[PDB]
């Protein structure tokens, strides 16, 4: 399904070039949270939240641009694995504190977006 | 404004031939530091070690009374803004027991 693998693919790579953009500039910042990792998690939720409440309320929206907006673009955009590393890193350099505060913020964040971005669209119907 | 090399290494106790060393740990993450010291003239090879990145001290054992030595340390850390570890930049001391 080359149409579909389109979408994965351009909706992917705009996201994975946002993330890196974010992470690069702004990781730095403040590296026991580094805030563009935390930034894309966060901004993903709330893109995903909103475009699946959308998608309800637009039930014959071609399943292309559905899977751009989400397996692409929020899925190239999130990351776990660089989550994960930020979060075993600060286990390797003893910061326990932080590298719990690392999950709690990235999760409770997430559904905090994703719920955020799915209740106002639910709200404006 | 990023932090990876650490800062204010010193010698702070010392036998004429064991060394307490402490510097000021970066920023960033690290994982753990690298130790490597050796005699200053280059005529023994050097040795290293490494200690865990929560600890920003170390001891050094068995050198030779009287002798120049060279101490460094440097930090492997996670660089966030590239999304893997690196060996960072050094800082370095020179000493005599
Ligand atoms: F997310
Ligand atoms: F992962
Ligand atoms: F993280
Ligand atoms: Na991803």
């Amino acid at each position: 399904m080359i149409k579909s693998l389109f979408a994965v693919i351009i909706g992917g790579s705009v996201g994975c070039t946002l993330r890196w953009l974010l992470s690069t500039k702004f990781n730095s910042l403040f590296p026991n949270l580094p805030p563009g990792t935390l930034v894309v998690n966060l901004l993903a939720g709330l893109i995903i939240g909103t475009a699946l409440a959308y998608f309800l309320r637009q039930p014959h929206l071609d399943p292309f641009w559905k899977l751009m907006i989400t397996t692409g673009l929020c899925g190239g955009l999130s990351t776990f694995s660089t989550f994960s590393v930020e979060v075993f890193a600060l286990l390797q350099a003893g910061n326990y504190i932080w590298a719990l505060t690392s999950v709690l913020v990235h999760v409770i964040g997430s559904l905090i977006m994703t719920a955020l971005g799915f209740f106002i669209i639910t709200i404006l119907f | 404004s990023v932090s990876s090399v650490p800062t204010k290494l010193e010698v702070v106790a010392a036998t004429p031939t064991s060394l307490l060393i402490s510097w000021d740990a970066p920023a960033v993450t690290v994982i753990f530091y690298v130790i490597t010291y050796g005699e200053t003239g280059g005529n023994s090879p050097v040795q290293e070690f490494t200690v865990p990145g929560s600890k920003s001290t170390a001891t050094i054992s068995g050198l030779k009374p009287g002798v120049d030595y060279t101490i460094t340390v440097y930090a492997t850390y996670y660089a966030s803004n590239s999304g893997w570890y690196e060996y960072g930049s050094p800082i370095s001391i020179n000493y005599r027991t």
